[PDB]
């Protein structure tokens, strides 16, 4: 079978950058040694590993949907993948507020138009604790 | 309106323990209640 | 003229999925990490990310090769799925600025870049030139305001919808990272586009919509051909529990609603608990089942069904945000019928920015 | 009490102003501070 590529984007910082950069427009398998990956199992957190210097890096999620599109002649443009997720390195704290690009910068807080009525899990669980119960009261409250 | 549940259980050996749990947050109060809202008619 | 892979065209289940819960419909277009579990990097540990620039430059060389062996002109090379890799050719990048568009293509689906230039009153230098698509010249503005004279605007051009792009420069600590089951691999990235706004150009189906049920029973068939195409059986046979494997909300009726006609049941004997193919039926050829269900009407169910979970999650002006709306009201004020309320609540900013597709007399 | 060109005329022009406002914004290569 065939299974879809997984593409993140790994934001490093900027003097490891261009070590990474340089390292990465020369070509050699050198970079291979100097470059590593470690992802925990937390899934969230990592160690990116620059010239054998550990980085702490976040999974973070991001607020646009970006698309990678390879082209062989520069006009007709296929898209290869869905990228909505960086590995920064230098919930809540795993969700990025920012996009990528310049223009959009807090595009979540701004750009984004907001619609609204985890929560659905938890309430789950709240149904599940009263099937296990016996006997269930409930009342919409006031201030108490 | 804030919404409280009490839960009646029974423990290991022989007990008769009851949970009141209060929830603030409205987002699970609206799904919590309009499933028993449902079950009510489901019947 | 929009030519798409030939795993697109033939509608393949890893890039067109036949069937999308609602863990996978919340996390629509934005596919999470997925931990593996055989391969090297199911292994925990430290891992080698490996540099591909003599690959992207052999595979570059050879294609090279093959348009020139076959004439010069120009080819169609993504007849596979590994020509869909990110490991070759020329990537660029592609941000949205709306969350959730009202359509949006699948992996495998081709789109063109158009430079529209409206050249300036009388003598005109000629259109800036750029790095990536076509210039053509736009005496009508394709989008909904009209250009100005000497300005050229950049659009990715589909079936799907039109949309404003906007080219930027890539930051310079971005690199990217492709994983597979076996490592990791890095390019860098110096091209990244801004899409505006889209103006759709196909509607999506509404729910329950005859086109939506017209879509789901074609998409039915369609698989249900290319199962028994791929059958080795000399009668070709299929199994049930495949197509309920590929589609577990069906009710197992109307499956059997579209095998009834093209197959039957063999209950004893020789090709037991089988659907075989009936021998007066003609399996339709690859072209025919081709015509039966295009790629971009299941990029507009795939809307379809992932705003109806969105909608059904968060509990009238989130309605008219549903992208059945939004595109019947832009293609209708495209053919003239209505006019939009260029402000509103369909507004996919929240702000003064951007426009809203609902009608207005 | 026009109810023909008024109406149209009006569309027509905030149509152009919106485009205009989005292509400017996002063609900004201006840094925008964090918030």
């Amino acid at each position: 079978p065939h299974e879809l590529e997984s593409q993140f984007i790994l934001r490093l910082p900027p003097e490891y950058a261009s070590t990474v950069r340089r390292a990465v427009q020369s070509g050699h398998v050198n970079l291979k040694d100097r470059l590593t990956i470690e992802l925990h199992p937390d899934g969230r957190h990592g160690i990116v590993r620059v010239d054998r210097v550990p980085l702490a890096s976040k999974l973070v999620d991001l607020p646009c949907v970006m698309e990678s599109l390879k082209t062989i002649d520069k006009k007709t443009f296929y898209k290869t993948a869905d990228i909505c997720q960086m590995l920064v390195s230098t919930e809540k704290k795993f969700i990025w507020n920012h996009g990528i690009t310049l223009p959009l910068k807090n595009v979540r807080k701004r750009r984004f138009r907001k619609t609204a009525k985890d929560v659905e899990k938890e309430v789950k669980r709240l149904l599940s604790t009263d099937a296990e119960a016996v006997s269930t009261r409930w009342e919409i409250i006031a201030e108490d | 309106r804030c919404l409280k549940i009490y839960r009646t259980f029974r423990d290991e050996e022989g007990k008769e323990y009851v949970r009141c749990e209060t929830v603030r947050k409205p987002a699970v109060i609206d799904a919590y209640v309009r499933i028993r809202t449902t079950k009510d008619e489901e019947f | 003229i929009i030519q798409h892979s030939i795993p697109a065209v033939e509608l393949r289940q890893p890039f067109f999925p036949t069937h999308m819960g609602p863990i996978k419909l919340r996390q629509f277009h934005r596919p999470p990490l997925k931990k593996y579990s055989f391969g090297a990097l199911s292994q925990p540990g430290p891992h080698s990310v490996q540099p591909l620039l003599k690959h992207i430059k052999k595979k570059a060389k050879m294609r090279e090769q093959e348009r020139q062996a076959s004439g010069g002109g120009e080819m169609f090379f993504m007849r596979t799925p590994q020509d869909l890799t990110g490991k070759d050719g020329d990537l660029i990048l592609a941000e949205y600025s709306e969350e959730n568009g009202p359509l949006m293509m699948q992996v495998g689906m081709a789109t063109k870049i158009k430079n529209y230039y409206k050249r300036k009153p009388g003598k005109d230098p000629g259109a800036p030139d750029c790095k990536y698509g076509e210039t053509v010249y736009c005496h009508t503005s394709p989008f909904l305001g009209s250009l100005h004279p000497g300005q050229l605007l950049q659009a990715f051009e589909n079936n799907l919808f039109r949309a404003p792009i906007y080219l930027h420069k890539m930051p310079e600590t971005d690199f990217l990272i492709i994983r597979t089951r076996q490592g990791y691999y890095i390019r860098e990235l110096v091209d990244i586009f801004v899409v505006g706004q889209q103006c759709p150009l196909f509607e999506v189906p509404g729910p329950n919509s005859k086109r939506a049920n017209t879509h789901i029973r074609d998409f039915l068939q369609v698989f249900i051909y290319r199962l028994f195409w791929k059958s080795k059986d000399r009668p070709r046979r299929i199994r049930m529990e495949d197509i309920k494997k590929a589609f577990p909300s069906h009710s197992e009726s109307s499956i059997r609603k579209r095998l009834k006609l093209c197959a039957d049941f063999k209950r004893t004997g020789m090709d037991s608990n089988w659907w075989v193919l009936k021998s007066d039926f003609r399996l339709p050829t690859e072209e025919e089942i081709r015509a039966m269900v295009s790629p971009e009407q299941c990029c507009a169910y795939y809307s379809m069904i992932a705003a109806e979970q969105r909608l059904k999650d968060a509990g009238d002006d989130e309605v008219r945000t549903a992208p059945w709306n939004t595109t019947r009201a832009f293609i209708a004020a495209m053919k003239g019928k209505c006019l939009l309320e260029v402000t509103g609540v369909a507004d996919p900013t929240g702000c003064g920015e951007g426009f809203s597709y609902v009608k207005i007399p | 009490r026009f109810s023909v060109a008024e109406h149209q005329e009006r569309y027509k022009e905030e149509c152009q102003r919106i485009f205009d406002l989005q292509n400017k914004v996002l063609s900004s290569t201006e840094v925008l501070s964090t918030d």
